[PDB]
DNA sequence: CGAAGGGTTACTTCGCGAACACAT
DNA sequence: TTCGCGAAGTAACCCTTCG
């Protein structure tokens, strides 16, 4: 009845889809949702992402300025470590051929905080003036060391569309 | 090793939870005889039947009596086995009662008993706990080292 | 109250307003709420 | 973990179920006795 | 026996799709056992009366029950007429599995012969779930010795 | 009881991917998640990237997804999520860059048939 | 009635399972004879009396509003009024919950809940670091949920009560509770024929002589029901080796 | 079934799987040893075998066990290790090394009685009708009573009315337990009471130290949507908005300053994100990276049922249901002690190198160990004192145990089969409460309903039935790999608040998926078991009180077989019954065609089992084979037990294994310390159809007597039968008591 | 009238028993 | 691995008086 086409392409993408645990679904039973705001950060292979968003229109944060001890907040942060599954994909439709591109490391995120978290370890210097390796604590050791790649986006629409449509154009 | 004769004080079973010590030992010119000359091996008291509710022994006697007269060993398994309906047809074919109760005489006076006696073959076991090993007595023997007790 | 904060995902709480503003204010999740507020719940 | 507390003295040999007041003064073993299996006999007198 | 069986079957029919008038007790599913246990206990007494009304003269289990040699009149009607209602711990047999006593009965079945009602004799022979229901109650009195 | 209500729930939520398939006739940046293990050759093995297709609809509302080798690899209808914001990125560096792809809508299973 | 009951009478313990209290009535009519006497002993809470425990809010730190159905008091006869529930919050529960003095606004606005400046900054001499933050959570949210629990009416040692029927013409209630000194104080029952279990509280309210007569009766009740004849000259001595 | 199973297989197959797999698996994790001084001289334990000597066929252990019975000598074949050390020229040299002795129980794979029939049993002087299954050390023969326990990797929700309601979960780390509980105080406050941590820790910080800190999904992860759990759990979040609101920089610092193990080593490791052991020792789920969302959600499901068992009537798991009880076999019990003795052999081998290594002249000539003979005496004196004495107590795996190995009772033929096939008594000693002592309806196909030792140990110990199969172990990687194929959705991509979609699914006490289209998952995955693929253990059952569906895979529980019914008929198929007794298509060729599968206890509550064929309805899922299989070996001796009443059948099971009889064929060539014989044995006239299977008609234990039920002579008033003089005079029931009074004579020191 | 001393009741921890006697 | 009451041990709080 309907001979929907269907091809697999994608080699150098390695696309990382997220999962924000902050905003709910059908706010007021109206399909008009998902705004998000500017630039983020990143950390190397333990991944522990550093996506963050700034503030918005007024909420009267003047009484409890700002984070914990009057530090001038302008951003809300969140972190998430990217342990990988297998089996799923990413895919979209040309009123015909879905594309089914691969789905490299994917996990969710948790709302990590700014100097609210750092106030207790800052107070320690403000007022008070076997095998030690792999197995129990190396994940909490090699995860706070250096910075890397991170950069803003550019809303790549035509280039990735071309890269998904050209490679799969041999079977038909 | 020693040979132990069954004497007064040894206990027996019935495969149906019926313990019992030997009452006495008694001769063969005693316990009563039927028309063919069978005197019993063991006489049980019927008073152990109602309060113990063990009617499976009371099917076992009539299923084992027809098993001899037919020749074939018959079955007594759970939830089946040999039915009682086609059991006592062997009894009336041989010439016996439907219920396995033939009239006995008396060995002590000769005249026949006033009631009908339910007699037939039932498999009995012999246990441990013989009275030769349970017998124990002491008059004045050794004492304890610490408390000077027997 | 069982009321939670939007867009920063923690638990709302009501504190003293220091006689300058008459509202609630929260730890690690600032928010503004007016003087009108109800809680409809039936305990059988 | 040597034994069942590994030490008995003067109260453990006096605590009940093996002691003196329980197992040597009140209840004690007595000579001139004997036990054998019972059997029925109606021909005795009742005394 | 099918009269009280149909009565207990119809009383559950009024219990699932509707509701019954309660007694001065806790609630329903508690006054259900008092009405299904107080009804099946009359069947055994009635059949024990009409069994000894019928039972033949010059037989030894009636003479031992007339005297009291070793036995009673509920005893002689239990191996002849019918056994009935193996009570454990005061109430009926509870569920060993989820919402049912044995997997040989459908789920959430509070009918008799499922929660425990031996509708046979010792002469007649027992069914296997009926044999299990008798074997449970033969343990809780046997364990009272030890 | 469970099989009848099961097939009625499958009928009630079986049009939804056919609803989404004719939805979005234009092509902006969108995505949806497919999942399928057990890579088939489907005509032979040329090298992971295997040729595959045929995820059509049979008559009277029957999504007949199948891998083309032998199997009617049929089955859809995954769980609807409650979280809303979800976004696809790309951190293949290429002199330290990153992207922002398509605000993916949903997820649906592709189950083998036994 | 079996071996734990005689173990408990011999042991003379201080706690007891199912201590029923038998207290004979005056009248035998249908309404206002055996209903009100049960109607002031049954230990009702406010959960079956009051509708909702809504917290209406003014600008900072308002009260806890509670909406009490008088129609339930019209159905089941209870002698509580707009003042009787007001007294029972303050003085009947004073060392448990704390509320000094307020009044009702009018037309069922019982509001006996207050948190005055956080107990004046929690006893104003600053016991804590900005004491208890003056949050509406530590004492006010606690009192939000600790008051479907206060007693509006009843006798504070009683689990439940129900009415049994006399053999010939009347009916007779029986009470599962403790203490016995305020059950016979209730009008409608008389303290001349009020008997119960738990000998140690009969000794507490009647004496040593009226307690041994409860020993030689409860043993006579727990064993003659099993068909045991024990010739009560034996048990009158056992009631006098601990009297 | 009994032709290849044989009613004694729980001791045989467990020991065979031990010497096949676990004897190699122990040295797979205990083969690395070195020394600080001279960091050369490494040992590498390569492939081990139990009495083979691979360049031969059979040697040394040619002796029978009957020679090892009259001589007071143990029955054993020596075990061999190849070692690949380096001494002078660092070349790995091969040499066969005998290290231990290791007694082998009779009729095993490494035994001489394997494949013997009618000629070899008579030449080696042993009866071919005994069950075997026993050890023989120091002359006497001893069994290992199979112990049962509770389920390890589960959640027990046993409650209490006076004290607040309890919820616990034991575990195991390869030989230990490390149990945990928590009691609840102050009108609902969930704690985490553990013996390795000081007093009390609230639930709100454990989920923030391990997992989610959002405090929005937490009022849906453990609360559901709306029903009654909101006000119950809302008192537990007041503790987080008063003391501790954020992650590891306060969450793990609240635990690390309170937890203590401290080892007498590794002290200054405190506390911020390092020493995260206390959040990984609170289960058996070992994690390496920051991937513990399944473990955190498993802690959250551990505290969801304690909330569910407050509004609901009882909603408890009892310690009486035999779906909550596994059992440890003989091989699983000897494996832990062999592992502990091999590790005691390992570190005592380290101490014997540097003691004689301190430069006599050199270190490069001899065979580099030379001190194993006293250590070979030490490794066999522990196995010969764990079986003979019975104390398997070692201070490593946190258990003292006595009264597990008993001497084999040899009174009749069925007393040797009552010592065999006998599950023991675990804890909950039950002085006054008859909770774990009374009989339960759950033990239908297994755990025989009549065979119970009447006395002071009644109810605690019991006995198995005929059609009973107990597994050992099953793998876990190609089942979690297969659930992803069948359509589950792993936690790393369905982490949303859409997690309680009315059912869920978890694997053996570890939460993996969350399924939609639920009965499509259960029926399709059960069809994989009935077709020739992964099978033999896999319990598949959905729940209605709880909502998940279980794919239980860790072995050690009961697996009775039943026959499948179709939609409107059965899978009996009478041509298969004709082809069964023809010679081909045995019971092994009977599961592969999809006719029977092994059902369970916790699985058959999702099954409607028919008894006979004459009462089938299209709602059934299975059918039972033979309804007399509940009565076991000892209980099967009773003729017509369904006519007797239940105390009569229990009193015979303590008496069939007590009567004198015709014990064995080698009855006169054995010097037992006490055995009773009988001169003229007779078969029973009423053969039960299960005493023909266990061969009771070969060696019977009594005589047929022409009884006459009548009141006679007055000497039979109360339970005392009278006998004939002239029948005992002709030999009715003659006995022969046979006793041993052995002595030894030995040489002295001088 | 505010603060200090004496004293009543209330919350939490330990230990002592668990039946007779035979053969091991 | 268990219920029973009776010993200490320790805290919240109310009455009484002092200058
Ligand atoms: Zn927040």
């Amino acid at each position: 009845i309907e001979e929907f086409p269907l091809k697999i392409s994608g080699e150098e993408e390695s696309l990382h889809v997220f999962q924000y645990a902050n905003r709910p679904r059908l706010v007021g039973r109206k399909p008009a949702e998902h705004p998000f705001i500017s630039a983020a950060r990143y950390k190397p292979k333990s991944h522990l992402w550093e996506i963050d968003i700034p503030l918005d229109e007024q909420a009267f944060y003047n009484k409890d300025k700002a984070e914990s001890e009057w530090n001038g907040v302008n951003v809300q942060t969140l972190k998430g470590v990217g342990v990988e599954n297998n089996g799923q994909y990413a895919a979209f439709v040309k009123d015909m051929q879905v594309y089914l591109v691969p789905i490299e490391r994917v996990a969710q995120l948790k709302p990590f905080f700014k100097y609210i978290d750092d106030a207790n370890v800052t107070r320690k210097q403000e007022d008070a003036r076997q095998n030690r390796l792999t197995g129990s604590l190396l994940a909490h050791k090699v995860a706070d060391e250096e910075a890397n790649i991170e950069l803003t986006w550019a809303e790549g629409t035509f280039e990735q569309f071309k890269d998904t449509i050209v490679k799969e154009a041999e079977d038909k | 090793r020693q040979n132990r004769r069954p004497e007064l004080g040894d206990k027996f079973s019935s495969r149906h939870g019926q313990k019992g010590v030997c009452g006495i030992i008694v001769k063969q010119e005693d316990m009563p005889f039927n028309d063919q000359g069978i005197v019993p091996d063991i006489i049980m008291n019927p008073h152990g039947f109602p309060s113990r509710m063990t009617v499976g022994k009371m099917i076992e006697l009539i299923s084992g009596k027809a098993g001899v007269l037919n020749g074939t060993l018959e079955y007594g398994t759970c939830f089946g086995g040999s039915k009682l309906e086609d059991m006592s047809k062997i009894l009336v074919d041989q010439g016996f009662n439907y219920s396995g109760k033939d009239m006995l005489y008396s060995g002590i006076t000769g005249e026949c008993l006033q009631a009908y006696i339910f007699f037939g073959p039932i498999y009995y076991q012999k246990l441990k706990h013989m009275v030769l090993d349970k017998m124990h007595a002491r008059a004045r023997g050794p004492r304890a080292v610490l408390t000077r007790q027997p | 109250m069982l009321s939670f904060c939007p867009s920063c995902n923690n638990m709302l709480l009501i504190t003293s307003g220091d006689s300058g503003v008459y509202t609630l204010a929260c730890r690690s999740c600032p928010y503004e709420f007016p003087i009108e507020g109800i809680e409809i719940y039936d305990r059988k | 973990g040597g034994k069942v507390k590994p030490i008995r003295g003067f109260c453990q040999r006096l605590k009940g179920k093996q002691g003196r007041f329980r197992g040597n003064l009140s209840g004690k073993r007595v000579d001139f006795s004997g036990r054998t299996v019972i059997s029925p006999d109606p021909n005795l007198s009742i005394d | 026996v099918e009269i009280a069986y149909h009565k207990c079957d119809e009383l559950i029919t009024l219990f699932n799709k509707g509701e019954l008038e309660t007694q001065p007790g806790c609630n329903e599913e508690q006054t259900l056992e008092a009405k299904i246990g107080g009804l099946l206990s009359k069947v055994r007494e009635e059949v024990g009366d009409v069994c000894i009304n019928e039972l033949d003269n010059w037989n030894a289990p009636l003479i031992m029950a007339t005297c009291g040699s070793k036995g009673s009149t509920l005893n002689v009607s239990q191996m002849v007429a019918v056994v009935g209602q193996q009570i454990i711990s005061g109430n009926r047999v509870p569920d060993g599995f989820q919402d049912r006593s044995l997997p040989h009965f459908p789920k959430n079945s509070k009918t008799p012969q499922s929660k425990g009602f031996v509708r046979n004799s010792f002469f007649s022979g027992l069914s296997p779930p009926e044999f299990l229901f008798h074997a449970i109650s033969g343990r809780e009195g046997l364990v009272d010795t030890a | 009881k469970e099989a009848a209500a099961e097939l009625e729930l499958l009928n009630a939520d079986h049009q939804h991917i056919l609803r989404k398939l004719k939805k979005m006739n234009n092509k902006p940046e969108r995505f949806m998640v497919f999942q399928l293990p057990t890579r088939l050759p489907a005509f032979e093995r040329p090298a992971l990237a295997g040729k595959v297709g045929s995820i059509r609809v049979h008559k009277s509302g029957k999504l007949s997804v199948k891998i083309g080798n032998v199997v009617m690899d049929i089955g859809k209808g995954a769980e609807t999520t409650f979280l809303q914001d979800v976004i696809a990125l790309s951190i293949a560096d290429d002199a330290s860059s990153a992207e922002l792809l398509g605000r993916v809508d949903g997820k649906i299973v592709v189950t083998p048939q036994i | 009635l079996g071996v734990p009951r005689i173990k408990e009478i011999i042991n003379a313990s201080k706690v007891i399972s199912t201590p029923i209290i038998n207290a004979v009535l005056v009248n035998d009519n249908d309404e206002r004879a055996a209903r009100v006497v049960k109607g002031r002993v049954e230990k009702t809470l406010l959960s079956d009396v009051a509708f909702y425990v809504q917290d209406v809010y003014k600008d900072n730190l308002s009260f806890i509003q509670v909406r009490i159905d008088l129609g339930t008091i019209d159905k089941l006869q209870l002698e509580l009024t707009i003042e009787d529930i007001a007294v029972a919050i303050t003085r009947a529960s004073k060392l448990k919950i704390q509320a000094s003095d307020v009044n009702i606004i009018g037309k069922d606005r019982i509001a006996i809940n207050v948190f005055p400046e956080g107990y004046k900054a929690k006893s104003i001499s600053t016991s804590a670091k900005e004491p208890s933050e003056n949050d509406v959570f530590y004492r006010m949210q606690q009192l939000r949920r600790a008051l479907p629990d206060v007693v509006v009416k009843g006798l504070p040692d009683i689990s439940r009560a129900v009415i049994n029927i006399r053999d010939d013409g009347k009916r007779e209630l029986l009470v599962e509770g403790y203490g016995l000194r305020d059950v016979m104080c209730t009008d409608g029952v008389i303290g001349s024929r009020t008997t119960t279990n738990h000998v140690l509280e009969v000794f507490s309210v009647l004496g040593i002589e009226a307690a041994r007569y409860s020993i030689i009766r409860e043993i006579n009740y727990t064993m003659s029901n099993h068909g045991m004849s024990v010739d009560p000259r034996h048990i009158q001595l056992l009631g006098d080796v601990m009297t | 079934f009994l032709k290849v199973k044989g009613l004694v297989k729980q001791h045989l197959d467990s020991f065979n799987y031990f010497v096949d797999t676990d004897l190699k698996k122990i040295i797979k994790a205990n083969q690395l040893i070195l020394s600080d001084v001279d960091p050369e001289f490494y040992l590498k334990y390569v492939d081990i075998r139990v009495g083979k000597k691979s360049s031969s066929s059979t040697k040394d252990y040619l002796t029978p066990p009957h020679e090892c019975r009259l001589r007071d000598m143990t029955y054993s074949a020596p075990i061999y290790v190849d070692i690949e050390y380096t001494r002078g020229r660092n070349i790995i040299m091969h040499k066969d090394v005998e290290i231990g002795r290791m007694p082998i129980m009779l009729r095993s794979n490494k035994c001489i009685l394997y494949d013997a029939d009618e000629s070899k049993m008579a030449k080696l002087n042993e009866c071919p009708l005994d069950p075997g299954g026993y050890f023989i050390v120091n002359g006497t023969e001893k069994v290992i009573l199979v112990q049962e326990q509770l389920s390890k990797n589960r959640i027990i929700v046993e409650a209490d009315e006076k004290k607040g309601i309890v919820q616990a979960s034991v575990t195991s780390s390869t030989h230990e337990r490390k149990s945990k509980t928590y009691v609840i105080t102050k009108n609902g406050k969930i704690y985490l009471k553990h013996n390795s941590i000081a007093e009390e820790i609230p639930i709100a910080i454990v989920l923030k130290a391990c997992g989610i800190l959002s405090d929005l999904e937490i009022m849906q992860l453990v609360c559901g949507n709306d029903s009654s759990y909101q006000d119950i759990f809302a008192v537990n979040l007041e503790e987080s908005s008063k003391l501790d609101i954020y992650t590891q920089q306060q969450a793990l610092e609240y635990i690390g300053a309170k937890v203590k193990t401290m080892r007498r080593q590794k002290l200054t490791i405190l506390q911020e994100g390092i020493e995260a052991i206390a959040t990984t020792v609170i289960a058996h789920l070992t994690v390496e990276a920051l991937d513990f969302r399944e473990k955190a959600l498993y802690i959250a499901m551990m505290t969801r049922r304690v909330v569910m068992a407050m509004y609901n009537p009882k909603m408890i798991d009892d310690r009486d249901y035999v779906g909550n009880k596994r059992l440890e076999l003989a091989g699983q019990l000897i494996s832990l002690l062999f592992e502990d003795l091999f590790k005691k052999f390992n570190n005592d081998f380290k101490l014997s190198i540097d003691k004689v290594l301190k430069k006599p002249n050199r270190a490069m000539e001899y065979d580099a160990l030379l001190s194993i003979n006293v250590h070979s005496n030490n490794i066999t004196s522990g196995l010969n004192r764990a079986i003979s004495t019975g104390n398997w107590s070692l201070k490593r795996f946190k258990m003292e145990r006595a009264g597990v190995t008993h001497v084999l009772s040899r009174l009749s033929y069925i007393s040797a089969l009552g010592m065999m096939t006998r599950i023991s008594s675990q804890f909950e000693k039950s002085r006054k409460v008859s909770g774990p002592r009374a009989l339960q309806p759950s033990q239908f196909g297994m755990l025989c309903t009549a065979d119970t030792p009447e006395g002071e140990a009644c109810g605690l110990v019991k006995n198995l039935a005929l059609m009973t199969h107990i597994t050992t172990d099953d793998e876990e990687e190609p089942i979690k790999k297969l659930c992803y194929v069948l359509g589950v959705e792993d936690i790393t991509l369905i982490d949303s608040a859409s997690l309680h979609l009315n059912y869920g699914v978890y694997l053996n006490g570890t939460l993996i998926g969350s399924i939609r289209f639920p009965t499509k998952f259960v029926t399709q995955f059960r069809h994989l078991r009935r077709t020739g693929k992964v099978s033999e253990f896999i319990s598949i059952y959905s729940n209605s009180h709880q909502m998940a569906v279980h794919i239980a895979t860790d072995g050690g529980r009961i697996c009775r077989p039943l026959i499948i019914v179709s939609d409107g008929q059965s899978r009996v198929k009478d041509i298969h019954l004709r082809k069964l007794l023809d010679g081909e298509l045995d019971f092994d060729d009977f599961l592969k065609l999809g006719l029977v599968e092994y059902l369970d206890v916790n699985e058959e509550n999702d099954s409607y089992i028919a008894l006979y064929e004459k009462d089938i309805v299209p709602s059934m899922t299975h059918l039972e084979i033979e309804p007399f299989t509940i009565l076991g070996a000892v209980a099967g001796l009773i003729p017509y037990p369904h006519h007797n009443q239940s105390p009569r059948n229990t009193y015979q099971c303590a008496m069939g294994k007590q009567a004198i009889g015709a014990i064995a064929y080698n009855q006169f060539k054995r010097i037992d310390t006490l055995l009773y014989l009988m001169t003229y044995p007779q078969q029973p006239m009423v053969k039960t159809k299960t005493i023909e299977l266990i061969d009771y008609d070969k060696l019977p234990a009594g005589q047929n007597a022409t009884v006459a039920v009548m009141s006679y002579s007055g000497y039979d008033i109360e339970d005392a039968l009278v006998l004939n003089k002239s029948s005992i005079d002709r030999g009715f029931g003659r006995c022969e008591t046979r006793r041993k009074t052995t002595t030894v004579l030995k040489r002295y020191a001088n």
